[PDB]
C-alpha cells in the first residue's frame, strides 16, 4: 500500500567531524 | 474485504481518511483501522499536530479465524492482550513523552528551516557558545531533530531522537525524559569529542 509507516524508518545521524571544544549550557538534575 | 472488528476506535479508513478525519480532532487523538498489509494486521493512526500524523503497525497473533481479531497484539516488538492495552499503555505514553518534548525549553516550533534560522541568529549572537534545540521532523512524523552548532563558525548538525512509548531515543539509548535526553546527548558528544582529540600514534 500507499501509507508511509514512519515507527520503521531510521534517519542517519551526521559524524561529528570536529576537534572544536564544546561549549554547551551545564548538565542539570534530573529531579 | 471488509473486517468487523469491535472496538469503539475502529474505523474503515485508508491512511488518507484517517488522516482527513484527525484533521479537526487534538494531539492524541486516533483511529483504529483496516491495513493493507492484511487481515492479520491493523493500524493505529494518531496525531501528532497540526497535518502531522503517525501510522502504527499492529501484528496480529493467535487468531481464532482469519477475520477475527488475534488475542495476541504485536506493536513496536512488544505484545500486548488488546487495542485498550494497546491504547492506555503504548499510545497513551507516546503522547505523553510528545508533549514533554514539546513543552520544553529546548523545544522549538516550527519547519526545520525555521528552527536552523533561529539557530543561526543565536549563534551569531552568541559566537562561543555551543547551541542546541529540538524540533519536530514534519517528513518523518515520530522523530524530532536535534540541531546544533558548536560555535558561530562551525556547521549545523542534524541529528535524530525518536519517540517511543517509554523515552526518546539517541544513538543507542532510550532516554526517560527529556532532561535525561539533553544531558545524554552532551555526554554523548563530549565522548566523541575526546575521541576525536585521541593520540592514536
Amino acid at each position: 500500500g500507499v501509507t508511509p509507516y514512519s515507527n520503521e524508518s531510521g534517519l542517519v545521524n551526521a559524524d561529528l567531524d570536529v576537534k572544536d571544544e564544546l561549549m554547551f549550557s551545564p548538565l542539570v538534575d534530573s529531579g | 474485504t471488509h473486517r468487523v472488528i469491535n472496538h469503539p476506535y475502529y474505523f474503515p479508513f485508508n491512511g488518507r481518511q484517517a488522516e482527513d478525519y484527525l484533521r479537526s480532532k487534538e494531539r492524541g487523538e486516533f483511529v483504529i483501522r483496516q491495513s493493507s498489509r492484511g487481515d492479520d494486521h491493523l493500524v493505529i493512526t494518531w496525531k501528532l499536530d497540526k497535518d502531522l500524523f503517525q501510522h502504527i503497525d499492529i501484528q496480529e497473533l493467535e487468531k481464532e479465524n482469519p477475520l477475527a481479531l488475534g488475542k495476541v497484539l504485536i506493536v513496536d516488538n512488544q505484545k500486548y492482550n488488546d487495542l485498550d492495552q494497546i491504547i492506555v499503555e503504548y499510545l497513551q505514553n507516546k503522547v505523553r513523552l510528545l508533549n514533554e518534548m514539546t513543552s520544553s525549553e529546548k523545544f522549538k516550533s516550527g519547519t526545520k528551516k525555521d528552527v536552523v534560522k533561529f539557530i543561526e541568529d543565536y549563534s551569531r549572537v552568541n559566537p562561543n557558545k555551543s547551541v542546541y534545540y529540538f524540533s519536530l521532523n514534519h517528513d518523518n512524523p515520530g522523530w524530532f531533530y536535534l540541531m546544533f552548532k558548536i560555535n558561530a563558525n562551525s556547521k549545523l548538525y542534524t541529528w535524530n531522537v525518536k519517540l517511543t512509548n517509554t523515552g526518546y531515543f539517541l544513538v543507542n539509548y532510550n532516554y526517560p525524559s527529556v532532561i535525561q535526553l539533553c544531558n545524554g546527548f552532551k555526554t554523548l558528544l563530549k565522548s566523541n569529542s575526546s575521541k576525536n582529540r585521541m593520540n592514536n600514534y
